[PDB]
């Protein structure tokens, strides 16, 4: 009676449902967990807000048009202004967290389009200026608005050719990273569970983005004859097994 | 031992193994025996040569530098005159090994270095001098040499190696990362600052290797070129990523050149061309 | 295979891992999918 | 000193204030000490910038 | 202006309220710490980790 | 070897010490605790930030002069802008908490003065206008600055005659409430542990102040000949067994 | 193997480990667990590189 | 670890002492002082 198609996810007081999913991905087959004593270094007892931060936060919907290139968000950056989670990010020196990413996009059985939804650990962006130019803090911390891959370059920002993944590697091989596709004729949503992936037990949540989430149109959007030439794409993210450590005064970040 | 293909015959069922849904994000382990009639065959293969330990386990040149033996009289800047030289340790200067390492996100291993020094006397010389090279490791925080004859070359605590030019130096170094593994990529900064540097250039402050020639000068000038080779051993790798496609432009950052030739070959004909 | 040196870093290469499990990359799905059964049921 | 690995800051303030008794006006001083806990670890021996000749 | 016994004396002022007494970053291999036994030994090594013991004695 | 005089209190990453205390008071002999299932009503799973909110927060020091009347703070109001504790107060519909109040005041063996430090549950203030005038929200939510009992009345505010406890009862009987004295010749500090006291399992932390803390000079301050005619008084408060429930958008309060 | 820090919680006692008298000439072995709430962590370290044999051994 | 030479001085480094007792430096007091108890009673 059950199916990969229909699913429910409940975290905190938030619940998302989908009747047209395509299973769900658990990055590297590992569910998120808290930091065990054997791996810990920082001697401070941590804080686990649990239900107040481990819930679904919905970002502003993007608009998929016949010319969209794609979008890129970064975590934990994308949730820095989201309720108590955000507050904890700036009040603590350290912290670690996993997430459940849920990307939504519905059309009709007459539309056609295929979005690639992928999670890239340590997505170090490249400067469009080449040579050895850096990418200013502001530009890799777009917040919930994320980076629009079809927008023009800007001084100090990253390159945005969808084709080279913003880092000098080809789009086609992005599939080696935990991903899922939202193929309108099959899909309606994409779901990816991300465990904490880092070379350190815990880290700064403001100066380092652990993973970036990308929603990239591969097969372009096409709508039935005379229909609105666009569809909205919505991203909902929920932190899980979140730990904060080293509480002090609130942090002040670039701009 | 292991079977490469099992014997499989005709098929007519409702179990269709070759019909999947790649949007799930999975690569179902479909086999030839799932779509054609096969016979039994064995592997006779373990895949030992594709083990990450083997892949990164061989020496690759990671740096070339130059120093020279000549009269130091009058020279104000010894470093510039190359009476001695520096190498800000890093493994992303020469692209061959770099692309391999960057096939992964995190990497942990011990390193085995092999340093080759070759002499050269471009101008008139009566003989080939028998020079001894001193490679001293200068960890971040140690005093840097200013003159090829500083007190710094006493190397009381810094480890250093002395070897003849033309010969080769060899030793291994344990995994020195501060974290549990080295980062091949780092989506971050040193602190929350508007102008500070981005990328692993922030994490890679491994210090320098100072090279010099212990001998005093001869009548002629001798040019010694130093090549450092790196071999990884006791390897561990995590999070494989897409291979580097475009050419590199700088040590440590993912930057690529403006106006680069397309990487994907263009068909000489149709999409139907063989 | 006699170790002449005191430190571990001195020893030679490790030898084949002999683990070889591709599923954490090829099948990182939440609900197990059996080959032959409907991918989307 | 490296930014990525900075350790933070140490400060001291007046919780209430310093109060002196009658007939007392002399300056008051504090002596500060620093040491390591058994917690401590040091790695990769190297030369120090605290001595030279050259 | 020069090294002196006073360099070790932290002045405390009477009837001052909520004001700062002293401050310093924690680069133990430099700054105020550089000449201390801890700082001196710490500088013979590249890496450090662990907890520091900072104390104040009133005089 | 030990003594009521010397004590240490550690909560979170904060620790206070005193070498001249006079024991410590635990209101109605009850230590603070979390809300047990049998008493719960609200079905939402609660959030327990633990160490990130259960720590000592120090308010601005007051100045005790020869004419001070006293000061009055209210909880949780007094900590509404204190780190993560404050944030949680406004982001949640409900919450409950206990506290450890530590009032500090040191002088010399030549000074003399006696402060009454008391905790009053449900301290409903009175309007100085009499009749049936109310006391506007703003005036019972002074924040960490608290209410100065020697300041002038103000339209919409409470009466401030130290003598009538701001509520029509005599000062002398304030001792029926959990209290302690800071008698300069004996004391240096006063410590009071407050358990959650309410007629409901959990409550709104913004529209209702559970207790108010008062520091009242009884025996006036006197300093030795020619000394500064004032002493500072400092209040440090730490929440404990804090629970937050019903997280939603951030609350907006009067002014 | 060896613990770097034990798990320590809230504190309210007459045993004040952080109040000493340095004029005695001693450096009381105070730990982080004596002034803040800590979690359990291990050393994973022996301090072999700081042994005098190693220090003067090169 | 085969000693090729006859004299002790010929052998290599000693290996970690594994003693590590700082108290003779950190606590050289006559009357034992217990952490937590009054330093000056
Ligand atoms: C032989 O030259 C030396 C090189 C190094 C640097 C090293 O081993 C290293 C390897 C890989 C990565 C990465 N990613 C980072 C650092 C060290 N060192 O780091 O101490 C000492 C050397 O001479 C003692």
């Amino acid at each position: 009676g059950y199916s990969d198609r229909v699913q429910q996810i409940t975290l905190g007081n938030s619940t998302i449902t989908t009747q047209e999913a395509a299973n769900a991905v658990v990055c590297y087959a590992e569910w998120p967990e808290y930091l065990p004593d054997v791996d810990a270094s920082d001697v401070n007892k941590t804080s686990k807000p649990d239900t107040s931060v481990c819930r679904f936060y919905t970002l502003d919907s993007k608009t998929w048009t016949t010319g969209s290139k794609g979008w890129c968000w970064k975590l934990p950056d994308a949730l820095k202004d989201m309720g108590v989670f955000g507050q904890n990010m700036f009040f603590h020196s350290l912290g670690r967290s996993g997430y459940t990413v849920h990307v939504q996009c519905n059309a009709t059985k007459f539309h056609s389009g295929c979005l690639l939804v992928v999670v890239i650990p340590e997505h170090q962006l490249a400067s469009h200026e080449g040579g050895n130019v850096s990418v200013k803090y502001t530009f890799t911390h777009p917040g919930e608005r994320g980076i629009d891959l079809s927008s023009a370059n800007e001084v100090g920002g990253p390159v945005k050719d969808v084709i080279y993944n913003m880092n000098g590697t080809l789009l086609g091989n992005l599939l080696i990273f935990p991903h899922q596709f939202i193929n309108l004729r099959t899909n309606n949503t994409a779901t990816i569970v991300i465990p904490y992936i880092n070379s350190v037990p815990i880290d700064s949540m403001t100066r380092h983005n652990n993973v970036s989430l990308m929603v990239i149109p591969i097969a372009p959007l096409t709508v039935p004859t005379g229909a609105t030439p666009s569809l909205p794409i919505t991203v909902t993210i929920a932190p899980m097994c979140t730990e904060f450590s080293g509480i002090r005064s609130k942090s002040i970040v670039p701009q | 031992q292991t079977v490469a293909s099992i014997s499989s015959g005709p098929k007519h069922t409702q179990k269709v193994p070759i019909l999947t849904a790649n949007e799930t994000g999975a690569t179902m382990p479909v086999l030839p025996s799932d779509s054609i009639e096969t016979r039994t065959t064995y592997m006779h293969f373990n895949g030992s040569e594709t083990d990450v330990e083997c892949f990164l386990g061989r020496a690759a040149c990671v740096h070339v530098t130059e120093i020279q033996n000549k009269d130091a009289t009058g020279i104000d800047n010894h470093r510039e005159a190359k009476l001695f030289n520096d190498w800000k340790i890093n493994l992303s200067s020469l692209v061959q090994l770099r692309k391999k390492l960057e096939l992964f996100t995190y990497v942990r291993f011990d390193s085995e270095y092999t340093i080759l020094a070759t002499a050269s006397q471009p101008d008139s010389a009566n003989y080939s001098s028998n020079l001894v090279v001193q490679a001293m490791y200068v960890p971040p925080g140690a005093p840097n040499p200013k003159e090829w004859d500083d007190y710094t070359w006493q190397s009381a605590s810094n480890p250093s190696v002395f070897f003849k030019v033309g010969d080769t130096s060899r030793f291994s170094v344990p995994y020195v990362g501060l974290a549990s593994a080295y980062n091949c990529f780092y989506d971050g900064y040193s602190h929350d600052d508007a102008e500070t540097q981005y990328g692993i250039t922030v994490l890679n402050h491994m210090g320098s290797m100072a090279f010099r020639i212990v001998n005093e000068h001869d009548e002629h000038k001798t040019l010694v070129k130093i090549r450092v080779y790196h071999r990884a051993k006791h390897v561990e790798a995590w999070i494989p990523r897409a291979p580097r496609a475009l050419p590199y432009t700088s040590i440590g950052r993912t930057n690529y050149p403006k106006n680069t030739e397309p990487v994907i070959k263009k068909r000489k004909g149709d999409i139907k061309s063989y | 295979v006699i170790n002449y040196y005191k430190d571990a870093a001195s020893t030679s290469s490790a030898g084949q891992s002999l683990s070889m499990d591709p599923s954490k990359f090829t099948e990182p799905v939440k609900d197990l999918m059996l080959k032959g059964a409907p991918a989307l049921n | 000193p490296d930014t990525y690995t900075s350790a933070g800051f140490l400060s001291c303030w007046y919780q209430t204030s310093l109060i002196l008794p009658p007939e007392t006006t002399g300056q008051v001083y504090l002596l500060s000490f620093i040491s390591a806990c058994p917690d401590f670890k040091l790695r990769l021996m190297k030369d120090t910038q605290t001595i030279s000749q050259t | 202006t020069k090294d002196e016994v006073n360099s070790y004396l932290i002045p405390l002022n009477a009837n001052r309220q909520n004001e700062q007494v002293f401050g310093t970053n924690l680069f133990i291999g430099d700054g105020v710490f550089k000449t201390t036994l801890l700082g001196e030994i710490v500088q013979y090594y590249t890496h450090w980790s662990g907890s520091l013991r900072f104390s104040l004695m009133y005089t």
